[PDB]
């Protein structure tokens, strides 16, 4: 329910559950192997 | 079988018997089974069309009525030279302290239901000025959070803990928790110790911790002192229930624990539960004309 | 924006309500259902199982001993053995049984009831036993040739150990009333007696006494009415240990 | 059909000649774990024959005083066989059980015996606020006896007992009874050591009574684990 | 009515109708008949 | 007009609540959004990144020193190294690392971790370690071949510097509670132990002494449930310049 | 949240509201219906049943004695009989009959009504009666053939008992007010009068003096409007028992 | 307006035309004729 003019007055958007953890856990050039890594 | 059940069962009407081997009435109570003798096969019947509902006896509807579950006075006043609840109270939150709905839970072994809580809080002043339209704050503190140590101290400041804020002069605060066990269901009744060692309670299952209720009031002291009682209702909703368990008869001793002791006399003595009558002859109300 | 106004009943709190409320956990997510025996989805199921009644609630029957009738050999004949008080409100051998405890929580009732007695004297004994239900309006019977005239069953003992009385629901009105007033024409159902058909019969190195177990259940007819709160529990003081959860 | 049963687990195997049916209690049959329902991640051992097989207990002796008896599982059963020994290298443990219990007396004599399986038979203690202690639960293979049977010990009912699974032995009827419990706990698996998920409760609600020659009345009790599954292999507790 | 965005939010659900009494009545491995039973 | 009725919770303010509400600047339009690296969306993705454990807590280990673990050459075989305490909820070890602070504003926790170890020897350094994990019950074991019964890797010395064990996700319950009783069934996670399978062996030219590195994180197993007040900030006071915001 | 605001008349009590209210006993199955005889749906059926006319509502008439009116043998041509005054709201014959309690609820009225008179003289008794019913004016007649004038019915008593004269509704406006103001041009509605048009005659062996009873009904083109209290009812203190209901 | 689960909860039913009078007028078995009736 949201009759205001302004969409910034909505209530909490709870919906995104995009992840991407290897741009934290992996930022390696070169993906590592399921293998010696070095 | 399960089936869908809404009414009573309708009844055939019979005729005379009277067939060599074959004994309807006669059962065998050592199987473990109940009787399954009906009617139409004990006497003559006719038939009849039941039209009475059974949704009253839904578990739902038995168990989803709103019971008092914590009951808390504290004095709201300059407490400076108090020993006490200094404008708030920690209630470590349990369903063991009132007996009618405890009775009522207790008739089964596992439940699965979230939590309608509604918060009523009442004022008197102590011994006339009328009475303040004071704002609350509860809080919920889960396990292993850090409890308010005083009315003013910078756990209130509820970063991440729920809080709710409201007046006396509102409709009763109300809030939802969800089915929160770590469980399936809730452990009614426990047959095991709380931890890795031997020292540990017996009973409770470690698994249903809710947390604690922390309540202040949010207003700092007035010249003079009032009385503030709160009552918190739960009513279970979305309800499953398993393992029914014959009902407790002797009066609740304890909310740790399932001790008994029994009234001095029948009804719901130790030694006896029903009340007595002079012989097994006896008709105590005997219609006499 | 729209128009309204307040009805009478506006922020009342009633305990029978039905609702949505507020979430306080916003994207809790519950432990997954898992499969457990024994759900109970209607308290009626809980009713139909069988328990045992309190017959010999007389004093000097203590605990165990208050769940079991004992009958021996007679010189006379068809004598009277019990009586059984068929009040569920009024207090008496139906109360603490399931049946009668669901139904305390309630206020209004229909339906029939079956009695299952289970006898427990050795393979030697044998006997004959006469089961009635009376239906109200006088005096429970106290002999047989009275008693005989209602709804009866006549148990030969043998190789099933059982028999079933059946006490139908006979009534004017559509329930009963679990009322405090027992003789009530809205409550009283009547009485269930026991008489000798023929006689306890024993050899000499069997037990001279033996035992009856009695049961009582609802049967699928039954029904209840108007939840209220039972009077079979109570506290006058907080619990021990009640007070040390605010500590 | 009704009145003669065998029961066969691994090696072990048990014939009566006077059954009363049997009980499955909630209807419900053992199963092992589903994939859907499992927490645990570790592969588990299912041993099958070295611990499905059944177990017998020391018999107790029916009096004209007797109260009743008890025994916890998995508590009674954690010492004994290859059970045991897997129930003390493993964290985890579940299983079914089948309970057959055996009374056998002339035809002279009469005596009955409520025979219930009671899930998280939470005891109170008599006339007291402290809590029952460990010692006063975990009585192992031996069992208790009941100090209240007409309550349970535990301030309910034995009349309304009939509510969980059960038979009874009526000694004029039949000399065994025999209950097949599923898996019962709110979690899917349970630590063996500080939790019982079901209670034998034995009880002589009519007492033993003959005009014969007296002789020692025993009860024995024999259980069957059924499709036990570990997990949380480590060193033995024992 | 119910515009939270949390399931468990909502109204009881008093519509289950579903009944299986045979589990604490008959839970025999061989059923009972209508007939001696022993 | 609508007729209406006011529930309870009619004006409350619950700081969990999720409505729209009144715009103050109407008309207003935001900066156009822009691309950032390393946008977060789950808290999830935080706990799977490996960060140091604080192994070496102990008494005259100061600051970085505390993130090290020291191993010497032994004269006696299959020695002890170190233990780990896995408690999250109570002061140890896990506590100051990612998985550790973002799970410390939860309440429940399921899944599996896992525990790097780099050896940071010289490269002439070669030697064996056993990694155990025992699932919780008994005692913390202090021999090796108690240890071994458990979960374990045997980790060589190599070109490959880093090992890791895995902490799977043995339970009796879906979640685990981070309760300050942490000898509670419903929290205990057992024991993390290392000891010499062989011997630091290293020549003359080389340390005597080597380091190991702890790390931890999640795996994406791993979930968290039941937000609240993180323990690890407080305040008793006002900041400086807090009241300067005032005037 | 939906942007509202609160009307004049928010929050009132109204007795003659009609709104839904919060159901006490939630799930309740009321008992099945069963055919009643005798099911009333609107008042005006009552009102269409005929009532005795209390007619000889004189001193020294007691009880039964004034729901009759008894006519003798005259030697003067053309007597009158009696009167009926025709005012519902003010005490008269009408009052105390189905059609005027009734419409003592309400303040309007419309429509046609029936009086019927039946003859309980002798069988061996004859004679003829005038019964006239005058219109609103004047004066009440007190001579036959002024009467006769208005609208009248001559009745011979013979085997038919029993006669009506039709009051049909002649008025200026669609209704008539129940007014304590019995002369108000809104209110008043003429006269009944009876006259001998020849005379009783009886032989020696009957009673020289008979009675009639006086009915009344509404027709069916009967109409009543804007309910009020009646005044035939009140109470100035609590019953007997009243207060015991709080003991 | 009703929201509540509970049918008889709802406002009143004022809608009930049917109407019987002779019940109560003509509740003799032979019928009145428009004729001397006796
Ligand atoms: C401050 C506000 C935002 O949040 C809250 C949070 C909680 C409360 C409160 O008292 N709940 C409660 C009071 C009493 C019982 C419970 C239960 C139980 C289910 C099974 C149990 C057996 N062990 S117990 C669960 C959740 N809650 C409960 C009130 C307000």
């Amino acid at each position: 329910i949201n009759f205001y003019k302004d969409s910034y007055a909505a209530s909490a958007s709870k919906q995104d559950f995009s992840q991407d953890p290897s741009k934290f856990t992996e930022p390696v050039v070169e993906g590592l192997k399921a293998a010696p890594v070095l | 079988i399960e089936s869908i059940i809404k009414t009573a069962t309708d009844t055939v009407k019979s005729e005379i018997n009277a067939e060599l081997g074959v004994v309807p009435s006669l059962n065998a109570v050592e199987t473990g089974a109940t009787s399954n003798t009906e009617p139409e096969e004990a006497i003559q019947t006719r038939t009849v069309i039941n039209q009475h509902g059974v949704s009253e006896t839904l578990v739902e509807n038995f168990l989803s009525r709103a019971a008092l579950v914590s009951k808390r006075s504290f004095e709201y006043k300059d407490h400076t030279s108090s020993t006490a609840d200094k404008n708030f109270f920690k209630w470590t939150i349990n369903t063991r302290s009132f007996v009618q709905l405890r009775r009522k839970l207790e008739l089964f072994t596992y439940l699965r239901f979230d939590a309608e809580i509604t918060i009523l809080t009442t004022v008197a002043v102590n011994g006339y000025v009328g009475l303040p339209d004071l704002t609350l704050q509860a809080m919920f503190v889960p396990t292993g959070a850090l409890t308010p140590e005083k009315q003013d101290s910078f756990h209130w400041q509820s970063g991440s803990n729920a809080s709710v804020f409201f007046k006396i002069s509102d409709p009763p605060a109300r809030i939802t928790i969800p089915f929160m066990c770590i469980n399936s269901a809730y452990s009614v009744f426990y047959d095991g110790f709380a931890g890795f060692e031997k020292n540990g309670l017996y009973g409770i299952n470690p698994a249903d911790t809710i947390g604690n209720l922390c309540v202040r009031i949010v207003n700092e002291h007035q010249p003079v002192g009032f009385t503030v009682t709160v009552r918190v209702y739960m009513k279970p909703k979305h309800i499953k229930a398993w393992a029914p368990r014959p009902p407790r008869t002797l009066p609740y001793m304890s909310i740790a624990n399932a001790n008994y002791k029994g009234k001095e006399r029948a009804p719901n003595a130790l030694s006896a539960i029903i009340g007595n009558r002079d012989s097994v002859k006896t008709m105590p109300h005997n219609i006499v004309n | 924006g729209v128009p309204t106004y307040l009805l009478p009943g506006s922020g009342q709190f009633l305990t029978t309500d039905d609702h949505s409320s507020a979430p306080a956990l916003p994207c809790f997510n519950p432990t997954p259902e898992m499969h457990i025996p024994g759900q109970v989805r209607n308290m009626l199921e809980v009713v139909q199982v069988e328990s045992m009644m309190e017959i010999n609630n007389t004093e000097s029957a203590v605990g165990m001993e208050r769940l079991k009738v004992d009958i021996s050999a007679l010189t006379d004949v068809d004598q009277l053995l019990f009586n059984i008080p068929l009040d569920i409100q009024l207090d008496g051998p139906l109360r603490n049984t399931l049946v009668g405890n669901i139904s305390r929580y309630y206020t209004h009732w229909s339906g029939s009831l079956e009695m299952t007695f289970m006898f427990c004297g050795s393979f030697m004994a044998a006997g004959k036993l006469i089961l009635c239900y009376t239906p109200p309006g006088g005096s429970c019977p106290t002999t047989r040739e009275t008693a005989m005239l209602g709804t009866h069953i006549v148990w030969d003992f043998g190789l099933q150990s059982s028999v079933t009385l059946i006490i139908p629901w006979i009534s004017g009105s559509h329930y009963r009333m679990f009322n405090n007033d027992a003789k009530s024409t809205n409550a009283n159902v009547g009485y269930v007696t026991c008489f000798m058909q023929t006689n306890l019969i024993v050899p000499s190195e069997s037990s001279d006494t033996c035992s009856l177990i009695g049961f009582i259940a609802a049967k699928d007819d039954f029904s209840l009415r108007l939840m209220r709160d039972s009077p079979d529990i109570g506290q006058l003081d907080h619990l021990h240990a009640a007070e040390a959860a605010y500590q | 059909s009704d009145r003669v049963l065998q029961l066969k687990l691994g090696n072990s195997a048990i014939v009566t000649q006077e059954a009363a049916n049997y009980c499955c209690a909630y209807g419900e049959w053992p199963n092992y774990l589903p994939d859907h329902e499992a927490v645990a991640i570790d592969k588990p051992t299912q041993p099958e024959t070295a611990t499905d097989r059944f177990y017998t207990l020391k018999s107790v002796k029916w009096e004209t005083g007797s109260t009743g008896w008890w025994w916890k599982l998995p508590d009674a059963l954690n010492n004994i066989g290859m059970f045991g020994q897997n129930v003390q290298h493993h964290y985890l443990y579940r299983s079914g059980f089948l309970i057959h219990v055996q009374c056998n007396a002339t035809k002279f004599h009469q005596g009955a015996l409520l025979v219930v399986a009671i899930p998280e038979h939470q005891r109170g203690a008599h006339n007291t606020n402290t809590s029952p202690g460990f010692d006063d639960i975990m009585k192992g293979e031996e069992g208790g006896t009941f100090n209240h049977p007409y309550v349970l010990d535990d301030g309910t009912s034995l009349a309304c007992a009939t509510i969980f699974p059960h038979q009874w032995i009526n000694l004029r009827t039949n000399n065994s009874a025999t209950i097949v419990l599923p898996w019962m706990n709110a979690a899917p698996m349970d630590f063996p050591l500080r939790h019982n998920q079901w209670t034998l409760a034995i009880i002589p609600v009519v007492p033993l009574g003959t005009r014969t020659t007296s002789s020692m009345v025993p009860i024995t009790v024999s259980i069957a684990p059924m499709c036990c599954e570990f997990n949380g292999l480590r060193h033995a507790i024992t």
